[PDB]
């Protein structure tokens, strides 16, 4: 009875609340949590349009979609190590050596 | 059904009696008696390796309890998945990169 | 539906890449041996390239719910494995100097190949979201490749952040869709609606957010910023790949998805993607103007000639020879960014460790290298469509199909952007020629490679029949 | 049902508008632990069971598990992020959250015309789950299994010590 | 009042229009990763409006 353009709607909250902590936040690492947030809101879409249509196609689709997460997150984790590694700080606005 | 709706009242109580039986115990603990290095990038591999190794076993989850009815093409897709697993493991192994000590 | 051995030898270099990837992997874990593991790579690829044509013995038809083989998936697989195959070739020479393990290059090299061949077979939203992650993540190792120099860091950061963003666009708008629909094929993707109503809005705004993230992956402004910061700091090899594989196996799921979807007749979605070809074609034309600088100069150069293939995939629904026309392009683009990115790395190979530039001093390069010199100069006069070029050949494929669909707001757009590349390109190219003050049979396969690319596209721009010809027969299903 | 679904979703709204306004990197990611139990009540409570189960076994249970042995292993004590407060300044956020709140307004447009019978709730079991996933979807498997491990040789390549 | 080919001028003044305007479109290619995700943002929003706009 729960009607599907809520769970839309929740999702798109999600989204747009991940996307503006990846924009606002100069840290590398709440870029990489609010990019987790919006795969996890699209991850969510996908599960509530595959539960209104009753199939299993969303439930996989979601399995796809946090492969994805858990393997983005790893490497962007490993490209945060390495900048912290290799200059000490996780400015996102000092790393801006090629422009124009 | 009066018997899944009984069973959800129940899990219901364990889960609330059980963290407030916790709570409760860390007030009353908190209410009686008076008063008077750099880690290095092995955690990170072997937290991420669990990780990798953790989604290809929940693919392993999702093929486990279905066996029967995905049949012996199942079996073949599964024992491909599995070898890629294994070589990706063996791999890793030969590599050092689940070695602790170099 | 299940997997017949018609089935499995239609699944032929899927399969041939990942045994190739497996057996990489085991040879690595045997021993590390940078001669072996590329070689194993390079003929896994040519393996793979060569049971194409038992692929096409096999027919044309359906193998997954997920893939569709036909010729399109036989022209485009070619593409991505030819690609592929340069960018080994070009990569050993730059790995000599490696002074880190090397033998994971080709690994990715051969796993994003893999990503390019299913998404030339992609038939579903599932295989064309896979096949972009599975081109993506290989794309983040090896554009990061050498993480001890800045630019390749801050290359590798920007590119994993903005395509994870994409990404999640994408995924948010697959979701929005297949709510809409519910069924993820590519051909049920708007059969529920008829008698008028194709520009459902939860249709629309979900393929919005799919074309916002398949115009990050394809350049197309305004999701283009990228393009030459990465093209930059990424190896000259992995400039190479991601110049011609990614972009070459995403605009060919990008067409198949306009081509069988109903809902890529609708209006709307085609005056939006009119508006981002015309925006990118002027855009990344201009904005290469005052490039001292070879990759960015190509990465402005990229957005652009996406923005001509934009806008030869305007008129799919209206004209015939459209996706021919994009085959064509395709082809001569693929040719002509190899040939030119070969150079550049034949140019900066050997790797001269992190900390010392990269810097390609393009002024006076024929009074050394002769050779590599007259194909440079080739590559970029077949960029600009000037004639005898296969670049020419695709232009006027495009002009002929923006003008078959009276679409001439994005016919000056091409001209105007012909007009600023000439000047950009004819820049270089005479750079090549004014005055400025290898030893292994490696360098000589990339020179072979290069010199190869730059007779093939003089000759089928003297002559492009017989592409012409092999186009045509790549007859998807209708 | 419905009570479930509505309630954790408030939650994860709620935890998910904590982490992005945080400073504290621990804090944070314990709200976005508290956000993904939300989401996985409401994944349970839509009767998509192994989507839940796979949030909280491996989304709250390896991804956010990575992510703090991450943050505890740079020992971030908010050195020039603690002592800044950038982006609690408006002239910072004022931007982005319009344009996000816009694009939340197309979006909420876009969805409330669409056709909606409601969902409901039928337990969709891991059972069927694994029959989708190991018949028509094998490629998607075995290319998948192909990307972990791209992901899995990436990582270790940037992430090593030396 | 010729002798400076005051045609030649009138036709060149596209070639002074396309240098201003690739002058002005290379100061978006800041190198700044925040303010490409807020290109992106702005891209999206631009697009779903044109689409919403179009129906
Ligand atoms: C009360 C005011 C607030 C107080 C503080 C916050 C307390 C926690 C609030 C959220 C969690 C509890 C929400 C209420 C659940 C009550 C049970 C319920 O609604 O069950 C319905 C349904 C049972 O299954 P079904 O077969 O669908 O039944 C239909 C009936 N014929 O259920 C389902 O289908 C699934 C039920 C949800 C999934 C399991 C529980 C998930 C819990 C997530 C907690 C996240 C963290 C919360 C932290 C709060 C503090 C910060
Ligand atoms: C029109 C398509 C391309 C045709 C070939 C264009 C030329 C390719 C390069 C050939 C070799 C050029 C050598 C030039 C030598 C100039 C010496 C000047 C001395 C003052
Ligand atoms: C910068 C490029 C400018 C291109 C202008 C093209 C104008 C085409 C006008 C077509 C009108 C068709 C009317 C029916």
């Amino acid at each position: 009875m729960i009607p599907l353009q809520h769970g839309l709607i929740l999702a798109a909250i999600l989204f747009v609340l991940g996307l503006t902590g990846l924009v606002i936040r100069r840290n590398l690492l709440f870029m990489l949590i609010g990019l987790e947030i919006m795969i996890n809101a699209s991850a969510l879409a996908f599960v509530v349009a595959g539960s209104y249509w009753g199939q299993t196609d969303g439930q996989v689709m979601y399995i796809l979609a946090i492969s994805l997460a858990a393997a983005e997150a790893s490497i962007g984790l490993a490209l945060l190590l390495q900048l912290h590694r290799r200059r000490q700080n996780l400015n996102i606005d000092s790393v801006s050596e090629m422009r124009g | 059904s009066t018997e899944v709706i009984a069973h959800h009242w129940a899990f219901a109580i364990f889960l609330i009696v059980a963290i407030g039986l916790c709570c409760l115990m860390l007030v009353g603990g908190w209410f009686l008696g008076g008063r008077a290095l750099r880690l290095s990038a092995k955690f990170y591999l072997v937290a991420m390796f669990f990780v990798i190794f953790d989604v290809e076993a929940l693919y392993l989850f999702a093929w486990s309890t279905s066996i029967r009815e995905s049949g012996w093409v199942g079996f073949v897709e599964a024992a491909i998945f599995i070898f890629v697993l294994l070589a990706g493991l063996v791999y890793l192994v030969r590599i050092g990169a689940l070695d602790w000590t170099p | 539906m299940t997997i017949t051995p018609q089935n499995l030898i239609a699944l032929l270099p899927l399969l041939i890449v990942g045994l190739t990837v497996v057996v990489v992997m085991l040879s690595i874990a045997w021993r590390r041996n940078h001669f072996l593991n590329a070689t194993l790579s390079v003929i896994g690829l040519n393996a793979a390239l060569v049971s194409l044509w038992f692929v096409g013995q096999a027919g044309a038809m359906d193998v997954t719910p997920l893939m569709r083989v036909d010729g399109f998936a036989m022209l485009y697989t070619g593409l991505v494995l030819l690609a592929s195959l340069a960018t080994c070739t070009f990569a050993y020479p730059w790995l000599e100097g490696y002074n880190d393990n090397k033998d994971e290059f080709y690994l990715l090299v051969l796993i994003a190949a893999l990503g390019g061949i299913l998404l030339a077979n992609a038939n579903h939203l599932a295989s064309l979201f896979l096949g972009i992650e599975l081109i993506s993540l290989p794309l983040f190792g090896l554009v990061g490749y050498a993480f001890r120099q800045k630019r390749s860091l801050e290359a590798s950061i920007k590119y994993t952040i903005l395509s994870a963003a994409a990404s999640s666009f994408l995924l948010f708008g697959m979701a929005l869709v297949y709510a809409q629909s519910g069924d993820l094929s590519f051909v049920a993707l708007g059969k529920n609606l008829g008698d008028g109503m194709l520009n459902e809005p939860l249709l629309l705004a979900g393929f919005g957010l799919m074309i916002v993230g398949l115009g990050f992956k394809l350049s197309l402004v305004p999701f283009h910023l990228w393009t030459p910061d990465v093209y930059q700091g990424a190896p000259a090899p992995v400039s190479t790949f991601l110049a011609t594989a990614s972009k070459i196996a995403i605009f060919g799921v990008v067409m198949r998805l306009f081509l069988y979807a109903p809902v890529g007749d609708s209006e709307a979605i085609r005056v939006v993607l009119a508006i981002i070809a015309f925006a990118s074609i002027i855009f990344g034309n201009l904005m290469a103007l005052s490039q001292t600088n070879i990759k960015r100069l190509l990465g402005y150069s990229s957005i652009s000639h996406l923005g001509y293939l934009l806008v030869a995939l305007i008129a799919l629904q209206t004209g015939e020879m459209s996706m021919e026309a994009v085959g064509v392009y395709l082809a001569g683009y693929l040719f002509s960014s190899l040939g030119a990115f070969g150079v550049v790395s034949l140019m900066s190979s050997p790797y001269r460790g992190p900390d010392a530039d990269s810097l390609f001093s393009y002024r006076g390069l024929f009074w050394h290298r002769p050779i590599l010199a007259a194909v440079m100069t080739v590559m970029m006069l077949s960029l600009a469509g000037i004639p005898m070029t296969l670049g020419f050949i695709g232009k006027f494929y495009v002009l002929a199909v923006g003008v078959q669909a009276h679409l001439w707001w994005l016919v000056g757009a091409v001209v105007v952007g012909s007009a600023i590349g000439l000047y950009y390109y004819l820049r270089v190219a005479v750079s090549l020629y004014l005055h400025a003050p290898p030893s292994n049979w490696q360098y000589s396969a990339g020179g072979i490679v290069v010199l190869i690319s730059a007779l093939l596209v003089l000759v089928l721009g003297v002559w492009p029949q017989p592409l012409i010809s092999i186009v045509r027969l790549a007859m998807p299903l209708m | 049902m419905e009570f479930a679904f509505y309630i954790c979703g408030l939650i994860a709204i709620l935890a998910t508008l904590r982490v992005i306004t945080h400073t504290n990197p621990v804090h944070a990611l314990l709200y976005l632990i508290i956000s993904l139990l939300a989401i996985s009540g409401v994944f349970f409570s839509l009767g998509a069971y192994f989507a839940g189960a796979l949030e909280i076994i491996v989304y709250a249970g390896a991804i956010m598990v990575l992510f703090v042995f991450v943050v505890m292993m740079l020992n971030l004590g908010g050195s020039e992020i603690e002592q800044e407060r950038q982006w609690l300044k408006p002239q910072v956020w004022i931007g982005p959250a319009i344009l996000s709140a816009i694009m939340l307004v197309v979006i909420v447009y876009a969805i409330l015309g669409v056709n909606d019978q409601g969902i409901d709730g039928t337990p969709i079991s891991a059972k069927a789950v694994g029959i989708t996933l190991f018949g028509p979807y094998v490629l998607a498997v075995e290319l998948a299994s192909m990307l972990l491990l791209a992901g899995l040789v990436v990582a270790f390549h940037v992430g090593r010590e030396e | 009042l010729l002798k400076r080919d005051p045609l030649n001028s009138m036709m060149n003044i596209p070639a002074v229009l396309s240098r201003f305007a690739g002058k002005g479109l290379l100061l978006s290619e800041n190198g700044y990763l925040r303010w490409y995700v807020a290109s992106m943002s702005i891209g999206a929003v631009v697009v779903l409006a044109l689409l919403m706009v179009l129906r």
